[PDB]
C-alpha cells in the first residue's frame, strides 16, 4: 500500500495466572 | 521565549552565535524552575538538530524535573544520531536522570548507542552497565 492480531489463547494463559532488526542478503553474478 | 526560540530554530543557517545566547538564556539563574519546565516543555515540540541538543544539554545541566510522559518523549526523539554534542546529551541524561531511567529506554538508548561514528562510546557503555 506504499506503492499503489495476537493469539488469543497464549495471552488468555498470561491472564489467568498473576530493539535490532534480523537482516539477511546474498550476491550473486551480473 | 516563546515568540524568540521556535522561530530561531525552525530558521535555516541557525548559527552558533545564535545557540550561545539560547544556553546563556537556560543558563540565567533568573529562568525560574516553572520556567525552566516550560522552556523544556516549548522545546519539545520541534525539529531536533545539533543546536537543538546544544541548548538542551545547557537546559538540563540545571537537573530540571521531568514528568515521566515528557521524559518518554525526551527519550524517544533521543533514540533518534552521530552527532557528538547529542553524545553529550545522551551523557547526561544517563548520568542525572537514571533516577528517570527504565530498562525500554535504556534499550533504546543501546539502539542509538551502538554507533561508532559516536565518541565516548566506552563511558556510555559503562553508564549503560551502571543504569542495569
Amino acid at each position: 500500500p506504499g506503492l499503489a492480531t495476537r493469539d488469543p489463547v497464549a495471552t488468555f494463559l498470561e491472564t489467568c495466572r498473576e530493539l535490532p532488526p534480523s537482516v539477511a542478503s546474498i550476491k550473486v553474478s551480473a | 521565549c516563546s515568540a524568540l526560540l521556535d522561530p530561531v530554530l525552525q530558521a535555516p543557517g541557525t548559527g552558533p552565535a545564535q545557540t550561545e545566547l539560547l544556553c546563556c538564556l537556560v543558563k540565567m539563574e533568573s529562568l525560574e524552575p516553572d520556567a525552566q519546565v516550560l522552556m523544556l516543555g516549548q522545546i519539545l515540540e520541534l525539529p531536533w538538530k545539533e543546536e537543538t541538543f546544544l541548548v538542551l544539554q545547557s537546559l538540563l545541566e540545571r537537573q530540571v524535573e521531568m514528568t515521566p510522559e515528557k521524559f518518554s518523549v525526551l527519550m524517544e526523539k533521543l533514540c533518534k544520531t552521530t552527532s557528538m554534542a547529542y553524545a553529550k546529551l545522551m551523557l547526561t541524561v544517563m548520568t542525572k536522570y537514571q533516577a528517570n531511567i527504565t530498562e525500554t529506554q535504556r534499550l533504546g538508548l543501546a539502539m542509538a548507542l551502538e554507533p561508532n561514528t559516536t565518541f565516548l562510546r566506552k563511558s556510555l557503555k559503562a553508564a549503560l552497565k551502571h543504569l542495569g
